[PDB]
């Protein structure tokens, strides 16, 4: 599929970068191609909670 | 951490 | 009987501003073109 | 003041 | 509608 | 070592009153104070771009733009045949309730209603027009006319 | 943690 | 017949446009062609009661 | 911590006097009242262009 | 058939674009071609509620 | 967004954000730019305009939160000018909007 | 008529 | 909720 | 919430 | 019975600020291109 | 109880000034280039 | 002779 | 509303 | 309700 | 002072 | 002050 | 104010 | 040190 | 030791 | 008793000032070459 | 998360 | 194996170079090749306990 | 405060 990491992360909206080089940006209910519907998101750890179980962090390369 | 997030959250969903 | 003359009293502070406001006319202004 | 936010 | 400051266990 | 410790939390209480939950809760309540406070009430007036054909013939209604307070309603004068009519003058009758922005050498008359329901009249002396060009101005509707094309009865210096 | 409505909606206990 | 919409209302007169690009103003007691004669111009709803029972109002795509 | 809460409740009901609410009452009766100041006595003038 | 999403929404007032790229502005009850008539307009979560049990809410690509 | 000047249609509706810059660039049918010669803002208190008066693009920033407004712009060409109304505080925020006018 | 702000369950 | 009136009409307990 | 407002919107209404 | 003077007082003391909030009208804006 | 009043003094006048910061909004600057 | 906004049922 | 509008209009027309 | 005669004219009770 | 107003 | 608004 | 940070 | 440090960082993290 | 979430998590007594 | 209130107003006096200084922020220098 | 400073055995 | 030594040491962060050259920086769990993952980063000592057992230190050359 | 320094 395609992994999805945090670009930057705020209470509320997320800019995530895809392994395609997309930029989204997500909502605390908002769809995410192959991750599903975000359920959460953790401002603080960066963390991304979403419906099918996968979390979004920073990419390891870049936190 | 994130249970008592989402367990707030759903608290609030079902409680307006 | 005291509230009587209050509530008068500030219908009356509130009237003659509405009063003034109502006199008021602003003159018509004209504009010439270039 | 709702929760459908 | 969660702001995650508010955080608490 | 304990009273530095109570101390410390004595001192980060007095320091920090609004705990960084109570922080967010008074900006959200901030928030709806500011959305309760600008909310108008009712509903707005529909934002609409009309057209009117105004007739000079004796016996006939002087043409009605809508307003409303705080916002921009521009009346652009047009003969005819549709040809741009500049404006070679203008009179604002109570020229306190209205604010009329017009450079002196175009056709378009920007007018703000500064009050909320005073209405008022305004004179639109054309160029080629003997007749002067009557309007009622009225704020506070359930239409706002953003533009309003008046069609003339004349043929302007434009045909 | 406080709702986007003003009201304050808080779980009880939940430690992850 | 000719169906008569609301264009403006104030307190006493009523400017009204209808179906032909006419234009008419009229008051409390006014004859209104078709309609009969104005009864009660309800300035706060925008209503305008005639004696034939027809409500004048704003235009659907007008209000 | 109940003091924190209870002092919290006082400080929000002192900061905004006017609630949510109370606020949209206030802005309408200010409205109202324009309105009321704004209207015409009787019928308005009826705009003739007579000859 | 077409839909409806809010572009904008304030207190009263919701501007609306469809699919057509048509754009629109609705009441508190206000028609609108195959959604029915509006019967409620939620401003502060975005949400329209029509009387043909539809709801118009913010595009999932833009809220 | 397509700006229709004919009579009936809805003035385009500008999303704003308070603090943030929103810039319309205006385009004629054929996406070309289209300069502006003037413009007109009312309530000036809650919204600022940035405009080199050259240029064809707007930026405005909401001063205020959720008070909204309208704005005119008289482009170069056109005799009819563009009617925006300017909404802050929305669900989205327009960053750059693409206005094809008519003409 | 409503205005959403004084809005309670 | 109050009215564009000036009176206050408001629900008395609803719940979703 | 949507509930309430459509029952507070009916009340206004039906009580003018 | 005197917390309600004091409430009074209060919202008062907010609602002046707030009608003269509302009463203020700033005057459009006409900028002229080069 | 007088540790109440003082608590809510306090955090008022902690939140008139968070209040004050939020309504600051620094107008946009246009910097043009050579 | 009426004006609406005196109005009270 | 035009129920108690009208009937005060014709108890002033009556009633000078 | 009040006339334009500066007497008041008002209405008992109607409701729509 | 009239009703015939 | 109506219900009709 | 969690552990995960 | 560097015991006491692992120490209290597994206490922190097992205790959010 | 203190941690980033303004909770204070300290070891007991470690020496090395 | 008492010098719990003695320390916390010394704790006090030292955070307002260590805010302060982490409040501070200095703007960058742009330095251009002859 | 740790804070080195802190460090007391 | 590459060996790798602290550059520089702040709490938080660790800016490492080893034996190609190679600059890296790293955080309190943090993958590093052939060392494993970042266990703690004691700033005071510059060290760096890795999950391998292998610690990291300033260079001999270098400290 | 540590040995290791």
């Amino acid at each position: 599929r395609i992994i999805y990491y945090i670009q930057a992360v705020i209470p509320g909206r997320a800019w995530l970068i895809g392994s395609n080089g997309s930029t989204l940006t997500v909502r605390e209910g908002s769809k995410i191609p192959g991750y599903g519907m975000v359920k959460l998101i953790d401002s603080l750890q960066g963390r991304i909670l979403t419906s099918s179980g996968q979390v979004i962090k920073f990419s390891q390369e870049d936190s | 951490c994130t249970d008592a997030a989402l367990a707030a959250l759903e608290y609030h969903k079902s409680n307006a | 009987q005291q509230e009587i003359q209050q509530r008068t009293s500030d219908m009356l502070t509130a009237a003659t501003q509405l009063v003034q406001d109502w006199k008021q006319v602003e003159t018509q202004v004209y504009t010439e073109g270039t | 003041p709702f929760g459908a936010d | 509608c969660v702001s995650m400051i508010g955080g608490s266990r | 070592e304990v009273i530095d410790k109570k101390a410390f939390k004595d001192m980060t209480r007095n320091l920090y009153p609004l705990n960084p939950e109570q922080v967010v809760k008074l900006k959200q309540i901030y928030e709806t104070s500011e959305y309760a406070k600008a909310a108008t009430p009712g509903t707005p007036p529909k934002p609409t771009a009309t057209s009117q054909f105004v007739n000079l013939s004796p016996g006939s209604t002087p043409p009605v733009i809508r307003l409303s307070q705080g916002f921009v309603s521009s009346l652009v004068f047009l003969d005819s045949t549709g040809a741009p009519w500049p404006i070679a003058a203008y009179d604002l009758g109570d020229p306190s309730s209205f604010n009329i922005q017009w450079d002196k050498t175009s056709n378009t008359l920007m007018i703000q209603a500064t009050k909320l329901y005073n209405y008022g009249n305004l004179a639109v002396r054309l160029r080629g027009l003997n007749t002067p060009v009557m309007l009622t101005l009225i704020p506070g509707q359930k239409a706002v006319d953003y533009r309003v094309d008046l069609r003339v009865q004349g043929y302007g210096p434009n045909a | 943690r406080v709702s986007i409505g003003g009201t304050v909606y808080t779980a009880k206990k939940y430690d992850d």
